């Protein structure tokens, strides 16, 4: 499981910041503190973390994780990172 | 269990003596000519303002189609609701306004409506009646996403206390599509409006 | 003799006693969260509403000043009013509409929708409240002419019994030559109007 | 005597002290930023809404023409009008509608919008303002009849007392033809509608 | 600390006394009928347009109540405001339009009522006024996001100065995701229209 | 005799020195870019807007036609007008409406405008042009009676003097059975409304 | 330098002689009775009409107040606004809406009004006039951006040439973030609606 | 005789031909594209413009039902049409608001619109259509009275000519008790209102 | 070339010969009374009707002006446009909205009325006729952006065919930043409306 | 702590310039010269500079960081940079 | 001096692009043919050339730098240059 | 001429795509086999093919050409290639 996906709505400097999807490494998600929860109005489940998206970089960074790029889409900010 | 019209046979009979015992207690009369009758009328009146609590969201909730071929926002709106706060027991009246775009499943018209009536009849709080009407949507259909908006006056706020007349209380409740897609959100809002 | 502040804390406990029996008999839990404080917050508006009974048209109608130098057609439009019907205690709203030809005794603006709050803050019947107010006016003043209308939404017909939404209850009285005269009706109904 | 521009200036001092003592006696402080030069600008505006009192009928009132050949009915409807209520001293505001019948002599339509600003512009009450108004037409004019109708929002009733928004204030006056010509005071209040 | 029933008591003499004097310097007559009860009235009625300043926003902002479970945009509209600008002491008048979405607090909505009366009811400055209002609501309750937009007319600049009849004063602030959402404030915006 | 468009080019350079004269008493410069052309363009605009003087009734007032069969009220409302007040030049605009009873003479729809703009197109006085167009009416046709009501903004009313926006003057002359029947009147000012 | 009260009285000889000569060549005759004053009314009007001229914007524009504490737009919409355009020299009229986001820097409400006084008050092109009040607002309070809208009725286009009745013209000028910000633009654009 | 359909085909060349002929005339070129169609288009367009002609009232006007317990008045208001001026063959459109008071005989409501479009769809005079259509239903039923009124939008006079928009041509036929009462004509005129 | 008084001459009278004929074809009698003018005056009207023809866009399309000091957007809404659909020869009417922003060049105001006039007097398609005002603005003035909506009634749909009253066919170009830029598009919408 | 999000809004040839949240490097804010602040309407703090985000990107070089990906939000200017 | 942020508005295949603010390299903008001015609405001064972004790329390459990062903000297109 | 820039608008799995401005190399735009044109209400010529981006960025892979950025503006994919 190289590639990974996180976000974060709105504003940056705080979080939730969303992690994961269903089929999301249980052992990454558990490592990065994350709980899995699906929100009203949403037909799927999230992992997600309440720390910024900064501090979910610096822990994927020791999980061997490097950001490849990050993008803004409406309101919400994505990084797309790969194992390397 | 939901309530029953056994519940209300049983229990007219001590809400009209409560309705007469608060006649008493304002400095009225209750054996004034116009007010006999009064303490039935207001208590047949109040199990029928409450009778969302003799019917069951399942019910109307498994009256669900299966239609994947309608890839369209369907709106019902200006829905009138009458409901009491459950704050003061004074009523808070207007409009619902509900959209959804489906996946799978579709819902009938007058479907949406009687969701409306099931939970507006009851003591309510807008906010919660608003959720409680987009929450059945939602667990009914599966929707790509719903929106839900009421828009109503409360007595309690006209009539007394801060005294605002004209004042209306707006409450909005937007899920899935209707809240990450802003075309989305923003057709609704339009498509509803005068 | 008209109802004190006395009497209200007196029998504020037992209208609370009478709302939280209602509440139980209703199905629902007084002690449920949003409802704790309700046998108390119903208690309260309910005698808010009747305030009226606590005044005396006595007060207001002793105020009336001398003046024949202005003769011309005094209206005040558009009085908010709220009251409760006394046949099944839910409250109608709408506006009241007075205009008066003086004769040799005026009233002060102020004081015709204080006329309007004693009487309309009771249990009502639209008719009466209507007359009621007509009948002040006359007496206070003596005048050539008085009109009064009420336009009002009954919940009890909007949310219950015929439920007919948009439907309203429009009163009117003509006295003198509000009633004679074909030039002088006409004018205050069209004065009154949008 | 009319009061004059000398009045003004010698009153100023006076006025700004007055207002200034308000501010004290409300528990602001004068001194504060916003509030420095308020008792000049508060007198300074109040010398404004009375300065009716510095100009006297008369020299309007003798600016009618001879004309008897425009037998047609003038009316100059939506005056804008703003004037501040005798009794709290807070102001009323709405609009003028003037209507005459001539005789043998007309008056120039601007005119007739100064003989509102004459008497608007003063310590007054609506039935007063209207009267005058009506009273002076009729003086300079000796008009076949003349109608008078004033619609305003007493800002003491909206902001405090009674409490009544949308509360509306209209007097009528009529007089001679207008009074007693059914055919004339119908059209009248028709051309002056919305 | 704020002010007291006490102070108006102890400061309604030199209020009254302020006003004679100004009825004086206007080329007014204090002891002419319509103008003896004046002084006391505009007193009164001064105080009442500032009885915002005996009232604490403490109070009221310590009613809030947890609650997580309403992830719904609450509006409350047409709120009647009417307040005094602290530069001419002349009143604007108009409506207050709250919105705001919760984060773990919610608020009565009688309460956000009640914000406004305390702030509006003192010698003002239009944007000064929104911002309290927000400012409170973001601090008892830690919103998401808050809205509150303003419309008045500003007598002073309707009956004098620049006097520009029809014109309106709009203020809005937006904080939180209503500033940084363009759906959120394209919907708060729709949904306190019309 | 009328005016004639060889009466308009010999005068043309005239007026184009009058306005350039114009220009520089105003402290303009008619040299600067967008008024170079102007002392000519605001000639030719003045002629147009008087253009009803190089027109005579007669023409049109000619074009009657005999017919006893159609007893039926013709109206014509909406009729848009332009018009210069001769008191100050500045123009004066609005709407006419025209109504008539024929006894045995009929004109053509397009005529009753025409009338309109022969009279309004020149300096005028709204009561004037008022009765010009009534007199024309009935000299063509000899009706029953005829109604003719002027609905206009006076920019000399508006933009200075009194300074009244939203000010309005109408002006109405009933003739014949327009003025003796109240069934007629009532039918003519009902049917040009809204 | 700005124009004098002396430059008027000077000019006003030689306008009121441009005036007479207009009348003259135009047809009319300057004896009339209801055209003798004409020459100087004209006149007098034209000189109010371009009263801008006498005053310059540095004196309003240094009347700017610090502030930086209030971070919300500032709207001041529907304000009246009467000009002559400078081709025809015919007046154009309708409305002009203001709105801005400070930055350290407020302008006093009824100033804004004045800017538009100062600019609209002379020979104009409705372009020229946007551009000039929203360049004097940015010059005097360096905001985070400006919008200034502005919509009237050109008369020279209605009562001439194309003659387009009900048309009209708006101008949109939009600075700093009300350019670069969607979210600001559209909420400015909203707010000065209806 | 009334024409036929026989008569449509035998005339559609030539109908065709002439409009052909026309686009020739106008400068246009037939062949062009959008123009191959178009003779024929256009003629058969102009024979549905003038289908009344193959129609007869007598027809409609034979099912006339007895019925004298209807004592009411019947109105069928804003009944669309659409005819052609005979003078410049351009369509005048507009609406037709009929009322009738029965003495023994009654006319189905649909009845009454057939009535509309036999002699609206010819080529007209309003005054001559608002008579026909007043006229049939009077033989046709013997009422007590009957009443017309037609509001339209003349294209001649919007496109052309004096090119007034906004202009309306109103007509209206008062017959029987809609003439001499006038408790009925009111009636009618106030119940065919917006 | 354009077509010519001289070819609108020699080519009157076969227009007229033409109407004259339809007139027959139609079952009409070219002799009757308010017949005998007609075929003069249909053809009259029709060739004002097509009078662009006689025109070229390069005359006005020539008075560009160069400014690139007005960076801003300009509108001229409510363009009432007359025009005649090819496809039927029935008129289509509404109105004409257009927006641009310039880069270095300007367009007088009238002249944009006067691209639509030019264009919309012709036999024409709506989606040509909106291309080709749009093409017009774009041609002689290199803007930014321009945005060009017509909302018209087509005859041809109401009064025949399908018959859809109340039918309005839209047609909308944007260009440039008008269809590149939300916030452009979005702003000139607005303004455009009510 | 590589990983390092800074952002400017609207305009970006002018700041201010936003460079951390509440668990930023105390140090590296100090050496950029940013101050903390709670603005109205955030419910938390954030670290920002009066500079425009190309001085405050060539102040980061001189603390070992590139620029890894930049995207734009809504109206607001992103940058990613990670200590390389 | 390292890093280089430049945009343009609504279209790229047309000019004006921004090349700098006021605290950009003279001699760059020089380089560049950028003159310097003032919006009407915006309170700061800016760098701007006639050239399309494209031209100003390959210029910009001369001088040693090379593209980092691109996005769009709105309907303004921006690119991260770095000095390598 | 290192540096490219093409886009397209609305839906990627569909042309056109704009290739050039009116300083594009002609032998490139040859290559892609692209028509210049003016589109009306645009101040300037483009350069387009009717192929959908992907086979464009495939034909710009042939010619030395790499993905350096791709972003979204509005609705139009933009792609910055750089001659590597
Ligand atoms: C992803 C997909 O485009 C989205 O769920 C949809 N949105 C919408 C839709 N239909 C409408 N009318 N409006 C939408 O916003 N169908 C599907
Ligand atoms: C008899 C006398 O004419 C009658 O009482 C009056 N009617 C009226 C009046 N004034 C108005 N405005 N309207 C009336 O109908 N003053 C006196
Ligand atoms: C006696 C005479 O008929 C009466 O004074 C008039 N009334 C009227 C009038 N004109 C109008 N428009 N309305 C009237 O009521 N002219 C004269
Ligand atoms: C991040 C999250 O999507 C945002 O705080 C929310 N916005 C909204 C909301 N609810 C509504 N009705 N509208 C919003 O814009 N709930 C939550
Ligand atoms: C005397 C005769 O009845 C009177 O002149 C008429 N009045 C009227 C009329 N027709 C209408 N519509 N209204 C009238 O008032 N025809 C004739
Ligand atoms: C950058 C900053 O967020 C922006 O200048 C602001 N915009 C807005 C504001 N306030 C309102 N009401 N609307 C805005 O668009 N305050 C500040
Ligand atoms: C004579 C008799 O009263 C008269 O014909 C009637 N008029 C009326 C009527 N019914 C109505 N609704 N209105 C009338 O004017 N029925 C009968
Ligand atoms: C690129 C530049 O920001 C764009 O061409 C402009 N847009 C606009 C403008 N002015 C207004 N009012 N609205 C715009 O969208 N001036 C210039
Ligand atoms: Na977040
Ligand atoms: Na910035
Ligand atoms: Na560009
Ligand atoms: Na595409
Ligand atoms: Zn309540
Ligand atoms: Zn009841
Ligand atoms: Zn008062
Ligand atoms: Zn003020
Ligand atoms: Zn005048
Ligand atoms: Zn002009
Ligand atoms: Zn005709
Ligand atoms: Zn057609």
């Amino acid at each position: 499981m190289p590639y990974l996906l996180i976000s974060t709505q709105i504003r940056m400097e705080v979080g939730p910041t969303m992690v994961g999807d269903e089929h999301s490494d249980p052992e990454l998600m558990q490592q990065l503190g994350a709980s899995k929860r699906r929100v009203l109005g949403n037909n799927f489940y999230e992992y997600y973390v309440n720390d910024p998206p900064r501090i979910v970089l610096d822990k994927l960074e020791c999980r061997g994780f490097r950001v490849l790029s990050m993008t803004g889409v409406g309101q919400t900010l994505v990084w797309c990172l790969h194992k390397e | 269990r939901p309530r029953s019209e056994e519940d209300n046979e049983l229990n007219l009979p001590n809400l009209a003596a409560a309705y007469s015992s608060i006649l008493r207690s304002l400095g009225e009369d209750p054996q004034r000519q116009g007010l006999l009758k009064t303490p039935w009328r207001a208590a047949t009146a109040m199990q029928f303002f409450t009778k969302g609590y003799q019917e069951t969201i399942s019910d109307v909730l498994n009256d669900a189609i299966f239609d994947e071929d309608h890839d369209e926002m369907v709106i019902v709106k200006d829905i009138d609701m009458f409901s009491m706060c459950e704050h003061h027991l004074v009523p808070f009246v207007g409009r619902v306004h509900i959209g959804y775009l489906p996946n799978k499943q579709v819902l009938g018209l007058s479907k949406l409506a009687r969701i409306v009536e099931i939970y507006s009849r009851r003591l309510q709080v807008q906010e919660r009646l608003t959720k409680q009407i987009a929450v059945a949507i939602t667990e009914a259909l599966q929707p790509a996403g719903v929106g839900v908006v009421i828009e109503a006056t409360h007595m309690c706020m006209v009539m007394r206390g801060v005294q605002k007349m004209n004042s209306k209380t707006v409450t909005s409740t937007m899920l899935g599509v209707f809240r990450e897609d802003p075309k989305t959100r923003e057709e609704f809002l339009t498509l509803i409006r005068s």
